[PDB]
């Protein structure tokens, strides 16, 4: 009845900076582990305190120096404080083989004292970046340890794909084409992160013109909790991960969903509000309230979870299916029926104390596949082709010992990532 | 007549087609648009980041665009149309238009993208 | 994580005499080393900087390399010459007189000997090494000459760690020797193979920065490397103090040289402005990436309107919202992608410190490759050209024992230079 | 059982302001939204508070900036308030083609949501102008969309017709000549609305000699309180807007209603008066009274129908309606038999806190049709052929992509327009 | 929505020299920029003016243009310089001299070129232009010359935005130069392709409304655009204070513009009193109508009886009731309509602003359009057929490199000119 978030590179520490924080806001947890009354994140010790069941991996210390000085440092124990010394230069070859191979050791072996101390293990979630160094290459080298440990456990991944208009490093296309196929070779689940949609979130669905890396991981982090910990959480119909894991996912290779959620509500637009469970759901169809820049009108619907928080009558959802129905430009296929998978929580959502979310009665997640998903490949793929024809920064892997041949490779594994969501789109 | 041949060439002039380096590229799309009975003018991009590939005229009656100069296809339907683009004089750059139909106002444009010769 | 900034030349020393002038200030500890600061930044990361001593005493982990004690007597006499140990005077006598085949090959080679002993001595008390600095002239002949032999040891040393220098490009203004142009380009014949990365400096270029955009009257040569040591303070520490987009300079390093032998930076400093536009401006990050895009804020005299861009690092200072920072920085690339190369789409690097500066709220510091740098360097072949035929005062390096298919080949490698940006150029 | 004001233009929008404050007036309702009990014009939150039903469009925003920053701002939602950045600059070209197709996007998109949180909408209604920009051209702009998208709902204009003798732009006969054949083509109904005719209600009926355009809004949006809020209300003989628009308009093209309404008493007045139902009606059939420069008497009327308010006794209203027939100088048609619709409410009249009509115990709006109206179409139409026989201000238009043949055959649109009412005036 | 003010020559500087400080007085804001009023209306609309600077300093868009500092240098001595910036201070050595063919062809164009890059600098942080003003002399070498060359480059620029200047038409009794004539003529020639609307200014006609209705003694430069800068204000604030008749001046840019060469405007002011009749009259709009009709309150020396009016704009100020408006817009109409073209029923725009300037609670500007605006132009023309027949200081011009043709077809621009009002006049 356990598991453990991995919080791996610069960006999914800092991710986790805000999803344990909203882990503390699920039942109103202190900084050293009182809480009144629930052990699935936690390891409870004799003196009545909570200590989360994380993983924080960072070759720079810089950001774990920002997290064991932070607050709830007490909460977190050295245990869970792994930290490297030389950094991933944002690279591959040494993400994956080169500087990460002297960490991962001390890695794995801090991952089979805590899952030896969980019972009923139901896996993990890890959370990185698509074109990062550390987030890229040694998420690389831990899924493909961790699959060959545990293979029968939940391999998750809640990853940032980044923007085709903005980047903050070149050899982020470059890296992601290694990172890819080796995700799809272990991962159960992978989701796709575009900083550049959550902006014109924060500017229209909350009006922020000044957001930072911490207030968007705020509106990432607060999907992610209902996401993560609200599916074990009581309610009125109480489905876990792994029923989505076969439902969501009938492909050997598919697994790539679309997480969306669309109560986002500023504290001024909340006032003028009264939303439905069927007028969210309307929300939820929005190409301005995808999280990735796509467009769901030309992509292929395969599959609808559906998850709920707080005010929910199933009847009414009953017609708020029919609803999806009825409004229907949605171009679902005709491999399933009508296979819209429902999870309801009972149990209201959670607001941030300085958050930019007012309280509402009701949160609706919903996880999708389509097709246009592999239009956004089609725009990396695009980057690196250029790249690979010029043949520039190719020596920062061949002196550190990459084959151009396995660059191709794994753009023909990009392509025929291309061929996985064509003969979905084609064949009906 | 309707034709926005003047601000297509001062976006000529701005940032679109010339600098220093492709100023001899630049004559010869001076010499085109003057000799160009067509009225609108259409630039076709490659992508959002503004990078030329060919410069249309719209005929109106047929409503497809044809090449005077530049890398692309010779004839382009409204289905090769994806996006269309505004160039605004003050803000010197190219901004975005939601869906329409073609109109005179429609300063430039973009392709799907599979039209590309591999 | 360590950085040292072994310093040469008549210049470099002077040059970074400035630098640990800031660094001292930047973290507010005094001339005698002792630290009277009030933040964990400016005390968290003393390592990479400073090496403490018992008694809150602070080593500044940099060498004073020349051939004469003068420059160093006066950095001694001076103030913040007593925070240095006398392990980092290290001197002979007497000095090369700018010359190259002196200090490169004849006279500097003995003295070199006793300054890389003192570079095993702080790097086996170095713990973690990251990478070494250097800063001097082109023109320099106990700066550079002696450091192109410095970088080639250290190499053999240490392949690993960053391989910077700061070297100074010779003015077409400024003149002092002839044999100028013989001393840049017998640098840049090992330079290139020799170093990972370096800086294009023109006090030219800083003169009018002073002139046309700070408007200062006299520009001494403390206060033109004012401006250099605030961009040599605004890279490093960006790797030292957190941010958003921690990126190392190792992590610069790759996502700026798409081509080994092309690792040549064009700096720019955005917050430039004048004191009675201090009344009159606003601190916006459009502010500042509109005098990042600036040829009048570049540190070098070269034409960024002229060639295209290569790789473009954008060094930001303070607490700013990514949306100010990644729209503006897309709407740069909106305005100017001609003036970019084609096959890559994004050529600029966003590098966030969220820990401000002193003083002002938002600094930002610009980081440019282009192919018009090569400008300088045709100054630097074509002045070459005539002087390898008239031969003039070449007895001096004819008797130290050089040669000139040695000078040809050297010529070479900048007639390579030249040719590996036009290459990808167009 | 709802509907949706529309306010486009500089001139609506004062409308609005005074429309919807006058709404509050129906049930002293609080700036908040706070009202014991209703949901016609509202959407009503779970908080007990009620939001205007409404659609706010200028391409200007200081007329925003005045309803943004004023009072009931708390009632009103950014979603309605859609504001443009650039001006029409007083143009049909640029409010129907240039400027206005940029906000449409929006504008329509907006619509969808509202309409799609009625249930059962019975249409809408339009406030603007003939001879403005916002009000002329992006009307026609709106209007073409919304008969597109919502074919059988109600599409009401309450429209501004400018004054021969009063014109504040010269270009407002050379606007409304384009606005008239496409509002020809899409309305279901249509007035007219002549400041000039109030102008003399306001210095003789009330006696006012300083009003300004919030008062004369003040008498018009009480009559419009009565023509709309007033059929939804529950009365003696209730009938609603779509069983006139079958009754009052017998024709394909037709619908130019002219709406009256005469109790228009100052407060000092009241103290001497006495008004039957039939004495009211008296005052319906005076040419001051009739809120157009227009002669009733050279004009055929087709139709009459009659909205009541307050106390009404039907057996008196019969005695009044052998009153007109009595009184007969009105030219009846012999199209129709008798044909003199009634409308009863039984709910008494309002009066503005601030207003300059006094408390009556009855209120009569009185809607016609008659072939006068295009003597003020030919008012219209000797404005427009000099200018376009001297073609001034032609470059503003073929400054903004129009055909001069377009001008003309909208004159001969406009003349058609004259020719239709001729076939209703010559046969009999 | 916002304006840029660009003032040209000895005289536009110093005739918005006195506009920018109403318009600060206008919103009560420190000589040094800091906002001291208290209306939101003096708080909203800053933006069509002023560039909001960090800690409340709100910098005037407007640029100040001469090839000679002493102009610039007596704003910036003087009062309300302390505003302006540095960056509007561009200036060259040495002037022109009064002459077109220094300022607009040989001498003037290389400083325009940094003067249109300041227009970019500003440009770009500008968010929404709606246009661009401009105000100069007909006889102004630096004043008009350099603005034909402005005008003709910004309408390559901008031909969307609202292309205005003010420009002053030389009065047949204040004479300096000989060669004045030459220079409006080549003005007119070029202002007529390039801009789409102007305002006519005699100060010959300024100096009767100061001396005949105002009573003054001693009209001074600023006195005299004192008159013009409250005339001046008086259009552009109705665009930004809200009113019922909120009218842009791109919506009179339509009404008042028949056809595209005709474009020449009669301003006017209409509570014209002196301090005496202060206590012998009664402020009404009837009263400010008669005012407006008078042809002693014009400001440019033209008979409004001889000619017939084309188009006539009613800018209003303060509280007024419409039907005291529209009644006594038609009275005018109904006294005068033999002044009136026939082609046009109404040819009176209204323009109602209900915010009311201080001081006076009611006020009003006219802005007309006649057919004898040519008088002043027939002044122009008769006096240049005389001068080109014996080229008198010709050869001033002629060594310049112009020619004899070019000034032809510039009379022959103005034989098109004078034939254009005769053909709406009758
Ligand atoms: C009253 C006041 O604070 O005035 C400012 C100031 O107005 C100006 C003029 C400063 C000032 O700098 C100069 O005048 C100058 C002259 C020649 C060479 C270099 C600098 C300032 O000295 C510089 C100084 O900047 C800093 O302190 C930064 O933290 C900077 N540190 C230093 O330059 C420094 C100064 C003394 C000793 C050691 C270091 C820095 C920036 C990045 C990374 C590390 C350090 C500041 C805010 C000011 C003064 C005092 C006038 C400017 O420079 C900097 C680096 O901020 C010049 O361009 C900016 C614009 C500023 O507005
Ligand atoms: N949403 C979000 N994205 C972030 C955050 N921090 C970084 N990123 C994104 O992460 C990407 C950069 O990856 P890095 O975090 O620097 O790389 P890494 O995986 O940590 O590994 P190294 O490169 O070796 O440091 C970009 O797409 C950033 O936008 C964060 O807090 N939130
Ligand atoms: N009765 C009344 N008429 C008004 C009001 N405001 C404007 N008008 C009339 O509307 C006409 C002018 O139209 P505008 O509102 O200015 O134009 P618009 O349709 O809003 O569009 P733009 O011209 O682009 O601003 C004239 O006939 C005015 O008399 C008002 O509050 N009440
Ligand atoms: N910016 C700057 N440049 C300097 C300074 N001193 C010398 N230079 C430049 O460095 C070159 C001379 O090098 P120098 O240091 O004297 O040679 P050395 O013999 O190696 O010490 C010339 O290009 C000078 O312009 C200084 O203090 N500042
Ligand atoms: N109203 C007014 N007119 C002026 C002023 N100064 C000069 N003029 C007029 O402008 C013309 C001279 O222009 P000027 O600005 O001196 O020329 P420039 O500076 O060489 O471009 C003549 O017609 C003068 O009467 C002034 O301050 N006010
Ligand atoms: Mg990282
Ligand atoms: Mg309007």
């Amino acid at each position: 009845r356990e598991c453990i978030s991995i919080h791996v590179g610069q960006a999914g520490v800092q991710i986790g900076n805000a999803c344990w924080e909203l882990y503390c806001l699920e039942h109103g947890i202190q900084p050293d582990g009182q809480m009144p009354s629930f052990n699935t994140f936690f390891s409870e010790t004799g003196a009545g305190k909570h200590v989360p069941r994380a993983v924080f991996v960072d070759l720079e210390p810089t950001v774990i120096d920002e997290v064991r000085t932070g607050t709830y440092r007490q909460l977190f124990h050295p245990e869970q404080l792994i930290t490297g010394k030389e950094d991933a230069a944002n690279n591959y070859a040494r993400g994956h083989y080169t500087i990460g191979k002297e960490i991962i050791d001390l890695v794995l072996d801090r991952i089979r004292k805590l899952a030896d101390q969980c019972t009923g293990l139901q896996g993990f979630s890890v959370f990185h970046s698509f074109g990062g160094g550390t987030g890229s290459g040694f998420t690389s080298l831990l899924m493909e340890r961790l699959s060959v440990d545990y293979g029968k456990k939940s391999k998750l991944e809640f990853s940032i794909y980044p923007a085709p208009q903005v980047s903050t490093a070149v050899v982020e296309p470059y890296n992601s084409i290694l990172t890819t196929h080796t995700t799809l070779e272990h991962s159960d689940c992978a989701f796709m992160v575009d900083n550049e949609a959550i902006y014109d979130i924060c500017r229209r669905n909350l009006d922020i013109e000044r957001p930072t890396y911490t207030n968007l991981n705020r509106l990432i982090g607060q999907i992610v909790s209902s996401i993560t910990a609200s599916l074990r959480f009581d309610g009125a119909l109480n489905v876990d991960l792994t029923e989505f894991q076969t439902n969501l996912v009938p492909y050997p290779r598919g697994h790539f969903p679309l997480a969306t959620y669309a109560p986002v509500i500023s504290a001024e637009k909340a006032y003028h509000e009264q939303l439905s469970v069927a007028e969210i759901t309307n929300a939820c169809f929005e190409p301005a309230n995808q999280m990735v820049k796509c467009d769901p009108r030309h992509g292929k619907y395969m599959a609808c979870c559906l998850l709920y928080r707080g005010d929910v009558v199933p009847k009414d959802v009953n017609a708020a299916i029919a609803t999806i129905k009825t409004k229907r430009t949605i171009q679902f296929v005709d491999w399933c029926p009508t296979g819209f998978k429902v999870g309801i929580n009972y149990e209201p959502p959670t607001v941030v104390p300085g958050g930019d979310l007012a309280k509402v009665q009701r949160a609706v997640c919903m996880l999708s596949n389509t097709t246009a998903i592999a239009e956004a490949w089609a725009r990396l793929d695009h980057k690196f082709d250029l790249m690979y024809a010029k043949r520039a920064f190719v020596h920062w892997y061949v002196g550190e010992g990459m084959e151009e041949g396995e660059f191709s490779e794994a753009r023909e594994d990009m392509a025929a990532l291309e061929k996985d969501y064509e003969e979905v789109g084609v064949d009906s | 007549a309707k034709s926005n041949k003047f601000i297509i060439h001062n976006a000529l002039s701005h940032c679109c087609l010339a600098g220093k380096v492709n100023e001899p590229q630049k004559n010869r799309i001076l010499e085109e648009i003057e000799k160009s009975k067509a009225n609108h003018f259409l630039i076709l991009f490659r992508d959002s980041s503004c990078q030329f590939r060919a410069l249309y005229t719209l005929s109106g009656e047929t409503e497809e665009l044809s090449r005077l100069a530049g890398y692309g296809p010779r004839t382009v339907t409204p289905a090769m149309v994806e996006g269309i683009y505004k160039y605004n004089s003050d803000r010197k750059r190219f901004t975005q238009i939601p869906a329409k139909t073609m109109s005179m106002s429609v300063d430039a444009f973009t392709i799907q993208g599979h039209l590309w010769q591999s | 994580r360590e950085i040292v900034h072994i310093q040469a030349g008549q210049c470099g020393n002077q040059i970074g005499a400035k630098f640990w002038e800031v660094i001292s200030d930047e973290h507010g500890i005094d001339p005698t080393g002792s630290y009277h600061g009030d933040s964990d930044l400016q005390l968290e990361r003393i390592n990479v900087y400073y090496n403490e001593a018992a008694g809150n005493k602070y080593v500044p982990r940099a060498i004073l390399v020349d051939l004469e004690p003068g420059t160093m007597d006066s950095v001694r006499s001076g103030p913040f010459g007593q925070i240095f140990r006398p392990d980092n005077f290290v001197f002979g006598q007497s000095g090369a007189g700018n010359n190259w085949a002196k200090g490169h090959y004849t006279e500097g080679a003995e003295l070199v000997d006793s300054v890389l002993d003192v570079v095993r001595k702080e790097s086996e008390s170095c713990d973690c090494l990251q990478g070494f600095q250097l800063t001097h002239s082109l023109g320099g002949g106990t700066g550079s000459g002696m450091g192109t032999l410095l970088i080639s040891k250290i190499r053999e040393e240490y392949p690993d760690r960053i391989m910077n220098t700061f070297s100074v490009v010779p003015s077409p203004k400024v003149s002092d020797t002839v044999v100028e142009p013989y001393n840049a380009t017998l640098s840049v014949h090992q330079l290139v193979e020799n170093t990972d990365e370096t800086y294009c400096i023109d006090n030219e270029a800083l003169y009018d920065i002073c002139f046309r955009t700070l408007k200062l009257t006299t520009p001494t040569y403390g206060d033109l490397n004012h401006l250099v040591s605030a961009t040599m303070s605004g890279v490093t520490t960006c790797l030292r103090f957190p941010g958003q987009l921690n990126a190392d300079l190792r992590k610069l390093a790759v996502n700026m040289v798409p081509f080994p032998r092309l690792h040549f930076f064009m700096p720019g400093f955005a917050p430039l402005t004048s004191r009675g536009s201090q009344q009159y401006r606003a601190l916006t990050v459009p502010e500042l990436t509109q005098q990042m895009f600036d040829a009048k804020n570049m540190m070098a005299a070269c034409d960024p309107r002229h060639g295209r861009y290569l790789t473009v690092a954008a060094v930001f200072r303070g607490r700013m919202s990514m949306k100010e920072v990644d729209e503006q920085m897309l709407n740069v690339q909106n305005k100017n992608s001609s003036y970019f190369v084609e096959w890559i789409p994004n050529n600029v690097k966003t590098a966030v410190c969220d820990i401000p500066p002193r003083g002002l709220k938002m600094s930002a510091t610009f980081i440019g490759n282009s192919t018009a740098i090569q400008e300088l360097f045709k100054r630097i072949s074509e002045q070459f050209t005539a002087m390898f035929r008239r031969k003039a005062f070449l007895h001096w390096y004819t008797g130290e024992g050089m040669d000139e298919m040695e000078f040809t080949e050297a010529e070479s490698n900048m007639n390579d230079l030249v040719s590996e940006y036009q290459q990808y150029q167009d």
